[PDB]
């Protein structure tokens, strides 16, 4: 079962587009001036820790035109990698940020509350929630979340693929559901690991050579993380014939079907394997449009129904485990949504309508919403276009099941109604049970300073947050000293001094 | 020490399978099965020089004709096959084996070999013949057609006998190194 271990699963969660963290890489200043910026980036950690800056630093930037919701993201990620320390504090820093929130919310429409990351606070706490859970995830939710991951994975190549439209006889998105039918024969050739032990691998006749090699590693590398996997590129596929077969295949080669503007791939129908080969994965020697099954330019309920049945078996156990009375409530829920609590009579709010959306676009539409949609954050897989289409309409599924108010709502309309009771039954949980203590809460917030195992990028992290304040610098002199504790503080001096030590 | 990579090509059941493997066992199959795309591997001594021949044998029918390709790149020298004993397999010379063979590989030697020796001479064989009303190959008939093609070389065999199979060999070393 391969999980990912905290420090990618952090770095995946926080730093997401990039890929990897683009916390790895060396800060780009030269042996000379190296010591005397080092130092000074230490001072900048030291300025972050005052609360009273720190606030005044954020709510420059939300104003500044220019901050982009791409840059709200990036400041908050590595904000949380900064301050992966200082975690008692990281909480405190957002206990602030949550109230401030607040009081913007109720002038306009406080039922839009934590919808889009039009504020720095609403990427904060999923990225808190991340932290908090992340054992609870590894620990309990994992499970079902690889198992339907397996699932979805195993169902779909029980039916054909289109290795260039990418479209499968079995989906959940009519936008991804393949129309056409084709002529396909099953085969289950003895697959070897030539780079020797025969594996039986289930293919289809229709299948390129390519997917063929990824349903061949699948199996000659079943519970292989892919990172520990060798790369499918450094292969080959070869065939064997008779006393010594020896015959290296390909996606594209001298066999292609070219037809003016139009050249196919090669499937193993067109190479005429047959069921029982040999096929060996050896090692890498080395404007016509391409095309497999449907060359590129009403619902279909019947056949997404078939594929929903096939799933239904753990999509109900996924959202049974996320939505789970039977398990007590982690501790990191329990206080966030009692800390939404507190805030709800500061204003004044009895309606809980209103109260539920804060508390849905927090843990479940914030964060569990995120781990169904995207599965690359817990396990180390490779995960397919359409199978985020099935699985992002696993979340969109839940997502209705969480929110009191197309293909997914007509599609699971038996099921939604079942959800929505354990969404509530869940929500009685969260205030029938005993009340977080901060004494007690702060305990575990500690402990998770300590169990996070190393440098997540923290010295690019206040290098790369520098690089804002440089851009920025004085727009922040503003709110530095417009403030009459700032000036008593002497934030702004602080600052200059760590300016200087840089440039 | 020189590989010369040789690539039989030819009618379905002229004798290709059983020809390589007489040459690199002294042992003839017996049983038909059409092959697919096999590898055979014999080292030789032509003129007191050492030389590796890597064979490769190739189907003979239009099924196994998508993949036959694949066997053709860097072949140092080729060997189109026919039967003595049916000319439809000696006419899908000219037809299907000698426009393949070039339509890729435009520089690599030809030797035409007329496979079935053995079976030419025997009268029961000719009686079948005669039925369809057709008469097996010759040595004028077959030499007018490597010279035709542009073949660096013609020779009868079997691979039943062995009979002039050793010199087939020997020459398609011979018409590599020169
Ligand atoms: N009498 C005799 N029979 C032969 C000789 N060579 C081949 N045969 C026979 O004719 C058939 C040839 O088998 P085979 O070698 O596989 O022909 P092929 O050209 O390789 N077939 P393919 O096209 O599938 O590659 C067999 O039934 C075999 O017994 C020969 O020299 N003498
Ligand atoms: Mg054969």
């Amino acid at each position: 079962i391969p999980f990912l271990d905290y420090k990618v699963y952090a770095e995946r969660i926080f730093f997401p587009g990039h890929r990897e963290s683009p916390l790895h890489r060396d800060l780009g200043v030269p042996e000379s001036r190296r010591p005397t910026v080092e130092q000074g980036l230490g001072q900048l950690s030291n300025l972050l820790n005052s609360k009273l800056f720190l606030t005044k630093f954020i709510h420059t930037l939300e104003t500044q035109r220019t901050f982009s919701a791409r840059d709200r993201a990036y400041v908050a990620s590595l904000l949380t990698v900064a301050l992966h320390g200082k975690l008692e504090y990281f909480t405190d820093i957002l206990r602030t940020l949550l109230s401030d929130l607040v009081a913007q919310y109720v002038a306009k429409n406080p039922k839009l509350m934590l919808r889009r990351t039009e504020t720095v606070v609403e990427k904060l706490l999923t990225n808190w929630m991340s932290i908090c859970l992340y054992t609870f995830v590894r620990d309990s939710v994992g499970e079902p979340l690889y198992m339907l991951f397996r699932g979805i994975k195993h169902q779909v190549d029980k039916g054909p693929v289109d290795s260039v439209t990418g479209k499968a006889k079995y989906t959940l998105n009519d936008n991804r559901l393949l129309r056409e039918d084709v002529e396909y024969r099953p085969l289950t050739l003895n697959a070897l690991l030539a780079v020797a032990q025969g594996v039986p691998v289930k293919v289809l006749d229709c299948d390129t050579i390519s997917q063929a090699k990824e349903k061949m590693l699948d199996q000659l590398y079943k519970g292989v993380p892919l990172t520990q996997r060798p790369d499918p590129r450094t292969l080959d596929v070869e065939w064997r014939s008779g006393v010594a077969g020896h015959l290296i295949l390909s996606d594209e080669d001298v066999t292609s079907e070219v037809q003016g503007l139009w050249r196919r791939l090669n499937t193993l129908q067109h190479y005429k394997v047959p069921d029982g080969a040999t096929v060996a994965l050896v090692p890498c020697l080395t404007g016509i449009r391409p095309w497999h099954l449907v060359k590129p330019s009403e619902i279909y309920l019947t056949r997404l129904l078939s594929m929903k049945g096939t799933l239904q078996k753990f999509v109900d156990d996924l959202f049974q485990v996320i939505l789970s009375t039977s398990r007590p409530v982690p501790l990191a829920v329990k206080y966030f949504f009692d800390l939404l609590d507190e805030q709800a009579q500061q204003h004044g709010i009895s309606d809980q309508d209103t109260i539920h959306i804060w508390k849905t676009n927090s843990l479940p539409l914030r964060f569990w919403i995120n781990i169904i949609k995207n599965p690359q954050f817990v396990f180390d897989v490779q995960t397919s276009d359409n199978m985020d289409a099935v699985l992002l309409v696993i979340a969109q599924t839940f997502m209705d099941a969480c929110t009191l108010a197309p293909i997914n709502k007509l599609l699971y309309a038996r099921d939604i109604p079942r959800y929505k009771r354990m969404v509530e039954r869940y929500y009685a949980d969260i205030r029938q049970t005993v009340p977080a203590s901060d004494q007690e809460m702060n305990s575990v917030l500690a402990e998770l300073s300590w169990n996070y195992s190393g440098d997540l990028g923290a010295r690019v992290a206040l290098h790369e947050l520098y690089k804002y304040i440089n851009k920025y610098y004085d727009q922040i002199i503003t709110a530095l000293e417009e403030d009459g504790t700032a000036q008593k503080m002497q934030l702004g001096y602080r600052l200059q001094q760590i300016a200087a030590a840089v440039e | 020490m020189q590989a010369i990579k040789c690539v039989v090509v030819g009618d379905g059941a002229v004798g290709k399978t059983c020809l390589l493997i007489s040459y690199t066992t002294n042992a003839f199959p017996g049983e038909y099965i059409p092959t697919v795309f096999d590898n055979y591997s014999a080292n030789v001594m032509v003129d007191g020089k050492p030389v590796n021949l890597g064979l490769w044998d190739t189907a003979g029918q239009e099924d196994y004709d998508r993949l036959r390709p694949l066997s053709y790149p860097q072949t140092d020298v080729f060997l189109i096959c026919f039967s003595l004993v049916s000319p439809a397999s000696f006419e899908n010379v000219r037809a299907k084996w000698y426009p393949e063979v070039r339509h890729h590989c435009p520089n690599t030697p030809i030797i035409l070999v007329g496979t079935k020796l053995d079976l030419r001479d025997d009268k029961d064989t000719i009686e079948k013949l005669k039925e369809k009303k057709l008469t097996p190959i010759t040595y004028p008939q077959g030499l007018a057609m490597a010279k035709e093609i542009g073949a660096v070389k013609y020779l009868e065999c079997s691979a039943l006998t062995q009979r002039g199979l050793k010199t087939v060999f020997d020459e398609a070393i011979r018409a590599v190194l020169k």
